[PDB]
């Protein structure tokens, strides 16, 4: 129904910046609820922003990554600023359908679509 | 009796609550169940009725309503109802005779009137007085096509337009940071809380489940206020 490829995934020097992108088909990204996620090695996938209102964003990433969805490309984005080492991960975007009346916010157990994923390595 | 005012402290306080206040915000949004004149398919446990409503957005849902006894789904079984509520999807389970989340499945409580010989040949307008810290700024109204009509349909389009046009639940959080809704028929009134219980998640089964009682108001009586504080 929503099938997404993520791409933009390389290695940042640290307090650099990087931009993920998530194309998505089959489906407009305004009737999916759209979420990024992150897994590190050696930690769970965790929550870094969804899309609503101004964006909500994990903690850990406060005004230094926003999340933006352009409709008429149908495409989501992660913009990283100040990249730091801690930021290296395996990022993933998410999406779960407006239908039901529910966001399960970071909660990646509910989501029904993911996709592949892409490595961001931050170098000190 | 007529329940007393909210206590010191009793009310939700919207910043106490962290998570997505969009969980909120979709059950008052305009989506929701209105059936006009129809027929219960199904008994489910004691206390739920199964109703079969157009979907219009293809064909036909099943809707599971929830009372908070059996002599309110006994009354309302064989009966041509109006079936008007908040539903969700999440965690909504039942069936016919832990599931997946199904579009054609949904779930609410109460929201049910008799149809025959409910009806008004006039749409009626019930006024909401809105105060805010105390101090009445807006005033509008609701409409009924009802003699007889359910807390939750009035609750829902107070809400309805209290989120198109004050931002009540946005999002993430609410710029207001308790709300109590009222009710006053005659010299009697009751209310309910506004905002989520405190925490990271709101269960909008367990927050929906006050409208279990099907508790109903004349809509040539009742009058409806709003006391919001802000943040």
């Amino acid at each position: 129904q929503v099938q997404l490829v993520e791409s933009g995934g390389g290695s940042v020097q640290a307090g650099g910046s990087l931009r993920l992108s998530c194309a998505a088909s089959g489906s407009t990204v305004s009737a999916y609820y759209m979420a990024w996620f992150r897994q590190a090695p050696g930690k769970g996938r965790e929550g870094v922003a969804v899309i609503g209102g101004s964006g909500v964003y994990a903690d850990a990433v406060k005004g230094r990554f926003t999340i933006s969805q352009d409709n008429a490309k149908n495409t989501l984005y992660l913009q990283m600023n100040s990249l730091k080492p801690e930021d290296t991960a395996m990022y993933y975007c998410a999406a779960y359908w407006k239908g039901y009346k529910y966001h399960p916010k970071f909660d990646d157990s509910a989501y029904e679509y993911w996709g592949q994923g892409t490595q961001v390595t931050v170098s000190s | 009796e007529s329940q007393p005012d909210p206590k010191p402290d009793e009310l939700h306080k919207s910043s106490k609550f962290t998570g997505l206040m969009e969980n909120m915000k979709v059950l008052y949004d305009d989506n929701h169940v209105s059936a006009i004149n129809v027929k219960s398919i199904d008994q489910f446990l004691y206390f739920d009725l199964i109703y079969s409503i157009k979907d219009t957005k293809g064909n036909y849902d099943n809707v599971r309503v929830e009372f908070k006894n059996k002599d309110l789904a006994d009354k309302y079984k064989d009966k041509y109802v109006d079936v008007f509520g908040a539903n969700y999807y999440y965690q909504c389970y039942f069936s016919k005779k832990s599931h997946q989340t199904d579009k054609r499945k949904t779930c609410m409580y109460g929201g049910v009137t008799e149809h025959n010989g409910n009806q008004l040949d006039k749409y009626r307008s019930i006024t909401v007085r809105v105060f805010e810290d105390g101090k009445n700024l807006l005033s509008f109204d609701v409409q009924t096509n009802k003699k007889k009509v359910t807390a939750q349909e009035l609750d829902y389009l107070t809400r309805h337009y209290l989120v198109k046009n004050k931002k009540l639940y946005e999002f993430n959080n609410s710029p207001y940071e308790t709300g109590y809704i009222k009710f006053i028929e005659n010299e009697n009134s009751f209310w309910y809380d506004m905002m989520p219980a405190p925490g990271d998640k709101f269960d909008q089964s367990k927050y929906l489940m006050m409208y279990n009682d099907n508790k109903m108001v004349d809509s040539k009586d009742v009058k409806i206020e709003v006391y919001l504080t802000t943040k």
